[PDB]
């Protein structure tokens, strides 16, 4: 069993969570997951779990 | 099959032009005649039975893991008898130890 | 009909090659022997034993390569381009001359074969001396032909040169002498039993059937294209 | 036995298109099906008012007539890919337990025992043999789904229903209508006309 | 119809067959196989029966003899002139001879074709350009519509419309499934229904038909390939 | 030594409960874990000396010098030849500073300090340093290195290296270890890793396959053949016969001093002589006079294939003269040579270099007929053979080599893998450093200062400034990663840790055939126990309850031993025109034909006669009689699976005597020849006093064995016997002349350890006993007794645990883990569904 907060290490090159339980942080949506959000139609789910609790950044193009 | 009666190595055919010479490495022909005329051939449903299966026939009166049938052996009067089912056909064989083969090999 | 060994034939033929007898009676039977070895005849291995001696099938190659040399000799007229070592010898012929060849040169392979088989397989130590008996008479009596002059001086030429191209071919074969390994252009030699340059590759033996087979495709029991975690997999237990 | 007797005297001839070998192994697999005739005992001994396992079985709540058969009646024929077990213990045998060129019926994976009889060696053989081509067919099932539906997915990813209903990529048209009715899947009912 | 539709290719219709190096112009000796040397009492025979077709000059020396099995003969009923002009009309770079169909039961019935200088118009050696030409014969089509490996009769179900109006559904309907799609003879044959080809090919309704066929095509085969408990209509559309 | 009648046995009171004894018996002989250990401990007494020692012998020349002394000018090369003669492994020791006290390492002190439970290799060497000048100027510089020890090897746990070995059990819990455990593992890095059974193709035999995939279409059936001259230790050589759709047939031979490189056939048997095609083709064929359409077919695709051309062979596809192929193979397959035409004017030049080429070949083409120049002709006889062999499966006589069949299949482990990992990883960490630092020493050093201290410690210090394997790191690394298997030991229960020790693993249409139950597993695989979720399906079989690993026999024994008999004349004798005349049997011993028999059914038989009584022929040795070929098989190598089985003797000799008998009676015209006919019977001379006493311990296997009782079964032999499923099976067929069996079964022994654990298990469908094999492995429990000493991590320790109340035979040997919980089959709330269960909170 694992539940993991808001908080915790992220991967130093994607920010991204660690992998699993033992790094202290992670547990995957992966592709699976997102073909079924989008296919509900989810994108704010998918916005909030992707972005939000995962490496969410705000780029900036000319 | 021709073999170089000098150097004994395989002749081409080089069929020229109404007659077949054979040709060598070391040049020796040998004028091949009448039976050379063939080229190639191909007869179907041939290559087993009686030459496939030959040495496994043989063998089958004394291996122990074939089937045996109770049907006496005219030959030898032996009550049991040897099975043998082979190829497609199914064709059943029935041998003994004494040589009876039942005209199927 | 009867045979024998002759060993004045061998004699003979190591006087005219101006090499010892012990050179001529030693063919394919000098591997791991070197030359001086050879020459002055201790070492020899003992008459072979069983059909199954290499060396019977050495000499019988021996006397193949002659017979197949004589042969494109013979047959000159039909090559369009024939080897060095006939067209060397020819070239100075006419076309008539040339063509008149299959006529003049005697056809020395005789029974050759057969024979030497039947022996082989009933007696191979006789079979080797007749093997060298009849090598060595081959070459004399193509040597030994005295009518036309022309086809004297060509058969002697290229008797000569054939029978010389066969022992050095074997001598070839036998224990080098001593030389400097400088030839082979790199920083370093290897040997017969170098155990330290080994491809550690085949150390670890090849104990699958079809290894060197490559196959691309995906394989059809993997999760790579499928997405499930560790702990998750569970989920794809029986049920 | 008798189509056994029949080949014995060389009597099977074939129809065009199958050899004797093909036509024996068809005429045997029909041979040797279960008659419906089976379930008589089995619900002589069964009280069906009380019995859990048949009333289970037959409100659709777990499980299937073939598996109260092989329960308590008997497992009959083992089909591997729709045929017998092949001979490939070695040229003609199954097993080591049958001879060579074996013409009984059990010797090709034929299981007279149920399972609550219990099964014998050989029989306990050919049903791990099926079983295992079972787990086998299991575990290939998430890997080649799951690469043909990856493919698939990309394929069809893109097509999204636009205002007018129709199943467009970017701009360009897959439909003129999502379903033809543009009907979403989960508002239908069978009605008869 | 169904075995009438069923390819019969000239490979099924031969038990053995003997590529030589030898032709037969006449007129000159003979030079013959040995173990075929016996044909000639019905080589001769075949020129006293057809005196219309003599042995052209310009055959080669090319010479393959075939043995007809007369069991497979007679089980699909191929007349022996059927074969021959099949064999003739589809390959003018042979001079074609044969026996007699005396159906003896016990003399088998030899074709022997001979290769003229024509066929060996090819930068091939001629012995393998012949091997390819034996091989050629051997594959070519004798009868039923190319492609079609097999042809089984099959009773469909299907839906009539009576007199009275009722929509009644009719099991005495016969038509007859094959392996292999051609859908082309299909079309050709006039003992099958034209306008009533069902393939299972998706290409060959594409090719033959066009893409609105070959989508339902597509949907027809998604939806056999699922199964009973498939998923709705409109995925597969 | 004729046997009491078994017509006088008496056997109707033999019960299965009867049968289950010699389960028990054959168990306890093997000991269910002894394989593996044992083969270790032939590994450090007989496998390493020799690999070390025969296998390493190193020369090498360099080419490099300085211009300075004349001495240095004249000199151009330098011959180095050292061999170690010297070594062993002994105990594993503890020493702190690396020296001094050397006390004994103890296991439970490796695990917890991280240490190695490795004991060091010491090792002396004779060095022998020549340097060629010029002019043929030539001296020797000798040097014998003293005893040294630069090495650790992992030592497993419980072979007699390791200091637990003849412990006592008291003495092993003072020391902190488990009593009951058997071993079998390493200890690296403060774990325990356990080094599983391989299952490799058989070596010294021809496997044939299809290349049907249908990739590369250009080639077609090719035939390869994996040849070891002889222990398992040994440098194996294989060879690849490839047919062609061109038509050709090249060989393809890959091996450690040359490898990927095909060749036409007719090239290869003509370098050794018999040039004449004549003769190569009677080698394949074995007979030129027969017609047959055998010979036939294989002639004509003989001439096609000599025929064609070759792109790479191209200038000696016609040459005649075997020096000149001998010649263009040496410079094309051996390295250090870029100059073709440097060599070209010297003639000594040319004769070392066809002077090691007819060594390499000798020693690479089929070294298991021999490594010596005098048996090249019955090493292309064998060759032909093989070629005679895949044109006849070409033909459709024969089908291919049955890929997953155990018949051809041998698990090599703990011995195999780790002497291959360790001749690979010494040769690299050994020879590497050594030759480097010889040739540094040279580039620095006067060659004629060397003295023979010099020389002593150049070697010594050369292989101790080493830290890139110390051979140390390098075999811990291989045993943890793992063609040596490995699997971390999960210590979950004595049941699972056995089952690692009894794991046969692959490390290899074929992803399907591969993982089903072929019909060569009962007896020696469980057929029951595999994994469930995914790729892991029927990757890692288990050896059967019964089923053992035999080591290596006495080969060169067996071999004098046939080659003395009356009735197999030697392939000298016998030529091949001889075989096909006389219809002769060809016999193979380890894959090396000897020998030709006239009757091969009697040879086998009197040999498997011998066999039974032991004195003569090893039990252990494999007798294998094709019948389809003609062809006996002795087989004594590592690697394959016996298992005991019962002999069943009958009365056929009697029964044909009076069935005769009654024939001449019947001739005679006489009706009483009812009278005359006897009833056949037949039986296993097992008898229910041998139960007890098996139970009793005064009767072992070993006991049973020697009396004729049972005999060791091979696959390879399995294939030649009739096996009666079960004692009930022979009391059935005990008076049927059509089912004459030749050994019988107890059906328990077809079922592994964990499989064994399931309960009226055939009662169950048996995808479910494969289930519980998969859920017996997991169970918590008393996984390790001397779990307060160890640190371990993921261990789970189950206070409580019940014998069944309906055991199993699987319980005599492991520890139950779990309770006789008293369950209610009943819904009881909907709280159970769905694999669901209410526990008691109680
Ligand atoms: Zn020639
Ligand atoms: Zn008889």
């Amino acid at each position: 069993r694992y539940a993991v907060a808001s908080y915790g290490p992220t991967d130093a090159l994607t920010g991204q969570p660690l992998d699993g339980k033992r790094s202290h942080g992670g547990l995957r949506l992966g592709e699976m997951e997102h073909w079924v959000l989008t296919a509900q139609g989810a994108m704010q789910t998918i916005i909030e779990k992707s972005h939000d609790d995962s490496d969410g950044c705000i780029s900036y193009i000319c | 099959m021709k073999i170089c009666k000098a150097c004994s190595s395989c002749m081409v055919r080089t069929y020229v032009d109404g007659n077949i010479i054979f040709r060598c490495s070391c040049g020796e022909s040998v004028q091949g005649d009448s039976q050379n005329l063939l080229v190639s051939s191909k007869v179907y449903h041939t290559g087993e039975m009686e030459d496939k299966y030959k040495i496994f026939i043989k063998n089958a009166p004394f291996d122990p893991t074939n089937c045996q049938i109770k049907k006496d052996c005219p030959n030898c009067h032996l009550d049991y008898l040897t099975q043998i089912c082979i190829g497609s056909q199914k064709i059943i064989i029935l041998v003994c130890r004494c040589g009876y083969m039942s005209n199927r090999g | 009909e009867p045979w024998t060994f002759d060993y004045g034939k061998i004699i003979k033929t190591a006087k005219i090659l101006d090499i010892s007898p012990a050179v001529i009676e030693a063919i394919g039977a000098m591997e791991g022997r070197s030359y001086a070895d050879i020459r002055e005849g201790q070492g020899a291995p003992p008459p072979p034993t069983s059909m199954d001696d290499p060396r019977l099938m050495a000499v019988d190659s021996a006397v193949r390569i002659f017979l197949y040399n004589y042969n494109c000799l013979r047959h000159v007229s039909t090559f369009n381009k024939p080897p060095i070592h006939v067209e060397r010898l020819v070239k100075h012929l006419s076309y008539e001359e040339k063509e008149d060849l299959e006529k003049v040169l005697p056809n020395v392979v005789n029974e050759y074969h057969t024979t030497f088989k039947h022996l082989r397989v009933t007696d191979p130590a006789s079979a080797l001396l007749y093997s060298i008996e009849f090598l060595c008479i081959s070459f004399l009596t193509l040597y030994e032909i005295k009518e036309p002059s022309w086809v004297v001086n060509i058969v002697r030429e290229f008797a000569l040169t054939e029978l010389n191209t066969i022992i050095q071919s074997e001598k070839l074969l036998s224990k080098p002498g001593a030389f400097n390994f400088m030839i082979f252009g790199e920083d370093f030699v290897c040997s017969g039993e170098d155990s330290s340059m080994d491809d550690i590759s085949a150390y670890s033996s090849p104990g699958l059937f079809g290894e060197d087979i490559i196959d691309r495709l995906d394989d059809p029991f993997s999760i790579e294209d499928v997405d499930i975690s560790l702990d998750v997999l569970d989920n794809l237990a029986p049920q | 036995e008798e189509i056994n007797n029949r080949l014995l005297h060389g009597d099977i001839m074939p129809p065009i298109g199958l050899t004797t070998h093909d036509f024996y192994e068809k005429l045997q697999l029909n041979a040797l099906k279960f008659p419906d005739r089976i379930l008589k005992p089995i619900m002589n001994s069964i009280n069906p008012e009380t019995n859990g396992l048949f009333q289970m079985v037959a409100t659709g709540a777990k499980g299937s007539n073939p598996n109260m058969i092989h329960i308590m009646a008997g497992i009959g024929q083992i089909e591997i890919n729709t045929q017998r077990i092949q001979p490939q213990f070695s040229f003609g045998r199954t097993l080591v337990y049958y001879p060579r060129f074996a013409l009984e019926a059990q010797a090709y994976g034929f299981i007279c025992n149920s399972y609550i009889a219990g099964l014998t060696s050989p029989e306990f053989i050919f049903g791990e043999m099926n079983g295992r081509f079972d787990l086998i067919n299991k575990a290939l099932s998430t890997s080649s789904t799951g690469y043909a539906n990856r493919k698939a997915i990309f394929g069809l990813q893109s097509c999204i229903v636009d205002y007018y209903r129709r199943v467009s990529i970017d701009t360009r048209l897959v439909q003129q209508l999502y379903g033809e009715d543009g009907l979403d899947a989960r508002q239908l009912e069978t009605v008869r006309f | 119809i169904a075995n009438s539709i069923e390819l019969i290719t000239f490979e099924r219709l031969i038990l053995q067959w003997h590529l030589l190096y030898e032709t037969y112009s006449s007129t000159k000796k003979n030079v013959m196989y040995p173990d075929f040397a016996s044909d000639v009492e019905w080589m001769t025979d075949f020129l006293e029966n057809h005196p219309l077709l003599q042995p052209p000059e310009d055959i080669a020396n090319w010479c393959i003899r075939l043995e007809l099995n007369k069991t497979t003969m007679i089980l699909k009923s191929i007349s022996l002139e059927s074969i021959i002009n099949s064999l003739r009309a589809k390959h003018p770079n042979t001079y074609i001879m044969h026996s007699v169909e005396n159906t003896a039961s016990g003399i088998p019935i030899i074709i022997r074709i001979y290769l003229r200088e024509s066929a060996f118009r090819r930068m091939a050696t001629d012995e393998k350009i012949a091997v390819n030409v034996v091989d050629k014969l051997l594959n070519s089509t004798i009868r039923g519509i190319p492609g079609i490996k097999n042809a089984n009769v099959v009773k469909l179900m299907r839906h009539r419309v009576d007199a009275q109006g009722k929509l009644v559904r009719l099991d005495n309907i016969y038509a007859i499934k094959t392996n292999g799609t051609n859908i082309f003879g299909a079309m050709l044959d006039d003992n099958i229904d034209p306008y009533t080809i069902v393939s299972s090919s998706i290409g060959d309704t594409m090719e033959l038909y066009g893409i609105e066929a070959a989508r339902q095509k597509i949907i027809s085969e998604i939806r056999t390939v699922m199964g009973d408990k498939g998923p709705n209509h409109r995925h597969l559309l | 030594i004729t046997y009491g009648p078994i017509e006088t046995v008496d056997n109707e009171e033999l019960t299965e409960a009867d049968m289950l004894s010699f389960i028990s018996a054959a168990v306890n002989s093997t000991g269910l874990i002894g394989y593996n250990i044992k083969s270790f401990d032939d590994l450090m007494d007989n496998g390493i000396p020799q690999i070390v020692k025969q296998m390493f012998n190193v020369d090498i020349t360099y080419k490099d010098q300085r211009d300075h002394t004349e001495i240095d000018k004249l000199r151009e090369s330098v011959q180095i030849q050292f061999n170690f003669t010297d070594v062993n492994i002994e105990r594993p020791q503890h020493r702190n500073y690396s020296q001094g006290n050397k006390i004994n390492l103890l296991p439970n002190k490796a695990r917890l300090c991280g240490l190695s439970y490795s004991g060091p290799v010491n090792l002396a060497a004779e060095v022998i340093l020549t340097a060629h000048y010029s002019n043929g100027r030539q001296e020797v510089k000798r040097a014998s290195i003293p005893p040294f020890q630069v090495s650790t090897f992992p030592i497993m746990r419980g072979s007699n290296r390791c200091h637990t070995h003849h412990l006592s059990k008291t003495a092993k819990k003072e020391i902190g270890e488990d009593p009951n455990e058997p071993g079998g593992y390493f200890i690296a890095r403060g774990g325990e890793w356990v080094v599983d059974l391989l299952e490799n193709i058989r070596f010294n035999t021809l496997h044939i396959h299809y290349h049907t995939m249908q990739q590369g279409n250009n080639e077609i059936i090719r035939g390869e053949f994996i040849s070891q001259p002889g222990g398992a230790f040994e440098n194996s050589s294989q060879i690849i016969i490839r047919y062609m759709t061109t038509g050709a047939i090249t060989i393809e031979i890959n091996s450690t001093k040359f490898s990927k490189l095909r060749i036409p056939w007719y090239l290869i048997f003509r370098m050794f002589g018999m040039t004449g095609d004549d003769s190569i083709i009677e080698q394949v064929v074995f007979d030129l006079e027969s017609n047959s359409l055998v010979n036939t077919f294989m002639i004509e695709i003989l001439e096609k294939s000599i025929h064609v051309l070759d792109p790479i062979f191209q200038p000696v596809q016609h040459e005649l003269n075997r020096e000149k192929i001998i010649q263009f193979l040496s410079e094309k397959v051996s390295k250090f040579v870029s100059n073709p035409s440097a060599y070209k004017s010297d003639e000594n030049a040319v004769q070392y270099l066809n002077e090691r080429q007819l060594t390499i070949l000798d020693k690479i083409l089929l070294p298991h007929m021999g490594q010596t120049a005098d048996t090249r002709v019955r090493k292309l006889r064998f060759l032909g053979l093989l070629i005679h062999k895949i044109l006849l499966v070409i033909m459709n006589v024969f089908p291919p080599t049955d890929r997953d069949s155990y018949r051809t299949k041998r698990v090599h482990g703990s011995g195999v893998s780790l002497a291959k990992a360790f001749k690979a990883i010494f040769n690299t960490s050994v020879i590497a450093p050594i030759i480097n630092g010889f040739k540094e020493l040279l580039k620095q050093t006067a060659f004629e200062e060397l003295t023979q201290r010099n020389i002593i410690e150049a070697f010594s210090a050369a292989l101790s400034k080493n830290t890139a394997s110390d051979l140390n790191r390098s075999m811990e690394q291989s045993i943890i990663s793992g063609r040596v298997s490995t699997q971390s030991l999960e210590r979950k229960n004595l049941l699972n840790t056995i089952s690692a020790l009894r794991t046969v693993n692959t490390h290899n249409e074929r992803a399907d055939m591969m993982r089903r139950v072929h019909a060569s597993y009962p007896g020696y695989i469980c057929v029951a126990q595999s994994a469930d979720t995914g790729e892991k399906v029927g990757m890692s079989k288990q050896l059967a309850i019964t089923a053992n690993v035999c080591t290596a026999g006495e080969v060169l024994s067996l071999k004098q031993r046939l080659l003395s008999d009356p009735a197999i004349q030697q392939l000298a004798d016998v030529s091949n025109k001889d075989i096909v005349r006389k219809g002769l049997a060809r016999v193979f011993i380890n894959g090396e034909w000897i020998g030709c028999c006239t009757n091969a059914f009697e040879l086998a038989q009197r040999y498997r006669m011998l066999r039974r009584e032991g004195k003569v022929v090893h039990p252990h040795t494999t007798i294998y009689w094709d019948s389809m070929v003609d062809e006996v098989e002795f087989w004594l190598d590592v690697g394959r699976l016996t298992r005991p089985l019962l002999i069943v003797d009958n009365n056929i000799e009697k029964y044909n005597q009076a069935c005769y008998k009654a024939a001449e009676a019947r001739k005679k015209g006489d009706k009483d020849w009812e009278k005359h006919k006897i009833p056949f019977i037949q039986n296993t001379r097992f008898t229910p006093q041998m139960a007890k006493d098996i139970l009793a311990g005064t009767l072992t296997l070993e006991d049973l064995v020697a009396q004729g009782i049972c005999e060791f079964i091979t696959p390879e032999e399995a294939e030649n016997c009739l096996v009666a499923f079960s004692i009930i099976e022979l009391r059935k067929h005990k008076h049927d002349v059509t089912r004459r069996f030749t050994h019988v079964d107890v059906p328990q022994a077809i079922l592994g350890l964990a499989a064994l654990v399931s309960p009226y298990a055939n009662c169950t469908q048996p995808a479910r006993v494969t289930y519980e094999t998969n859920q017996g492995r997991q169970t918590g429990g008393w996984y390790c007794f001397s779990w307060p000493y160890r640190v371990d991590m993921n261990r789970f320790f189950q206070f409580y645990n019940e014998m069944p109340l309906v055991k199993t035979i699987a319980h005599n040997y492991v520890i139950p883990n779990g309770l006789n919980t008293i369950v209610a089959y009943m819904i009881y709330g909907g709280y159970n569904q769905e694999d669901s269960v209410i526990v008691s909170q109680s």
